[PDB]
């Protein structure tokens, strides 16, 4: 029921549950409470709008704990990531459907029905309410707070609507610069570390690999064109050349 | 902006109670609100009624399910209230209140007047604290892990409608003093009047939202009491 949200990449990106993308532990992790048990049109898309609200304020609430109760960049960064997945899930352009979310979906066919217009209700529906729902991840901030909201997260980068596979790998890219020191300074702080470095960096090429080729599949079916344009945008100072020199071990500290 | 109730004030018992809010200000046709009623009793706290919905669905208390129709008409700005085959325990104060669709935990602003009519979560507070002017009171609200929702305060002088004083456990709509502050911790959430003036003699209710059937859930009432010397 909403756990405590495992430690940050405690568990790496899963590309084998479904081999076509590669999962975050987050995205997993989700709080989908309400949504799941949610077993007058207008009146049961703001029953939707409700549940929707307590499982996005859960959410902002976790990842609040998760980040040791310090609002900073670091905390707005994970409520985007969850604020635009609670937004394909709504939509339905939810790469993951596994499980519990295959559960989410058909509570959302039955409400805003099977029809082909039924996506773009889905759209409107989720267009007029996220400004809502990421208030609602924020609501443990504004209940811990001594004094008056600051709004240190920015509404515009959470509230686009960008595809799914565009943020995940602006999360990737964020999550690799974080793993990519702790393994260089884990080598030269030896045939057992390299043995370990390199069964790392295989996962963060498998990984791009599968995310890069999901990229090219959504795309095609924002000053953005290749993959490495998003990372690029997200990262600080981001070299392309050398980050494929990384992952395919060429790089000239490996 | 503005509601008001308006109704017959005596009714006759095995007929039909009907009451109206009329709301100014504001266009009762938006998803941003419930439209509330309240009733109170003499001498007792805070009952829900029922919601209403611009979109029509109205939903009762369930104890009074069976007796209670709640209507709105958008193009007059305005909602009602029914309650048939009325008796003697339907005396009360009846009020209309608002209360927002957009947040994690609503609370009720604005209020009616009020119109007199003669004929599961439970938070548990005090019936009173009594202190001497100048002194701090401290009004207790207890819930099962109250923490984890966000608790409103309405201060109600004698006569008066509720008035909200403390929302989202500690913040302070426009016009209240900064001596009542708000705060929420483990199963307790308190209200603490600093420097307790006389004109602060009222029931003080703490209000929590019930996120199962969407309305709100009040306190049994605090009568803080200004002993003088």
């Amino acid at each position: 029921n909403c756990n405590y949200k495992r430690k940050r990449r405690e568990r790496d990106w899963d590309c084998n549950t479904k081999k076509d993308v590669c999962i975050p532990d987050r995205r997993y992790q989700l709080c989908m409470k309400e949504l799941t048990n949610l077993v007058d049109i207008t009146f049961r898309k703001l029953y939707l709008k409700r549940k929707l609200i307590y499982d996005a304020a859960v959410e902002g609430d976790l990842l609040l704990k998760l980040n040791n109760y310090r609002y900073n960049k670091d905390f707005c960064k994970d409520i985007r990531w969850s604020l635009g997945d609670f937004g394909d899930i709504i939509m339905g352009t939810d790469m993951e459907g596994i499980g519990y979310s295959k559960v989410v979906e058909n509570n959302l066919r039955s409400i805003f029905g099977t029809d082909e217009k039924a996506q773009q209700r889905r759209k409107q529906w989720w267009n007029e309410s996220k400004a809502q729902i990421w208030t609602a991840m924020m609501y443990s901030v504004k209940k811990r707070l001594k004094g008056n909201f600051i709004w240190i997260c920015k509404l515009n980068v959470a509230v686009n609507i960008e595809p799914q596979i565009y943020r995940w790998i602006r999360e990737w890219g964020r999550d690799y610069v974080s793993e990519l020191p702790t393994e260089v300074q884990k080598l030269k702080e030896c045939q057992n570390a390299c043995k370990s470095y390199d069964q790392w960096i295989t996962r963060k090429k498998n990984q791009w690999d599968v995310l890069s080729n999901k990229f090219i599949s959504v795309k095609n079916a924002a000053g953005i064109v290749t993959p490495y344009d998003i990372l690029k945008q997200e990262l600080d100072e981001f070299n392309e050349v050398a980050f494929e020199n990384e992952i395919n071990k060429r790089d000239g500290a490996y | 902006v503005q509601l008001q109730e308006s109704g017959p004030g005596l009714v006759k018992p095995s007929q039909t109670l009907s009451l109206t809010c009329n709301v100014s200000g504001d266009s009762i046709n938006s998803g941003d609100y419930y439209w509330i009623w309240i009733r109170q009793p003499p001498g007792k706290g805070l009952e829900w009624i029922g919601n209403i919905y611009y979109s029509g669905t109205a939903y009762y208390n369930p104890s009074l399910k069976t007796r209670l129709i709640i209507s709105i008409d958008t193009s007059t700005n305005q909602f009602s209230l029914k309650v048939t085959s009325v008796t003697a325990a339907d005396t009360a104060i009846y009020y209309c209140a608002r209360a927002s669709t957009t947040v994690v935990s609503p609370w009720l602003d604005p209020w009616g007047q009020g119109t007199l009519v003669t004929v599961s979560y439970e938070l548990t507070q005090p019936s009173s604290v009594a202190v001497a002017p100048g002194q701090t009171a401290r009004i207790p609200c207890g819930g099962d892990n109250i923490e984890s929702k966000g608790v409103h305060w309405y201060q109600q002088k004698p006569g008066q409608a509720p008035v909200l004083v403390v929302y989202d456990d500690h913040d302070r709509p426009s016009g209240i003093p900064e001596r009542f502050s708000g705060s929420n911790s483990g199963n307790t959430a308190t209200l603490t009047v600093s420097r307790v003036e006389a004109g602060d003699e009222a029931d003080y209710y703490c209000q929590v939202w019930d996120t199962s059937s969407e309305h709100p859930v009040f306190g049994g009432g605090t009568k803080l009491t200004v002993l003088g010397q």
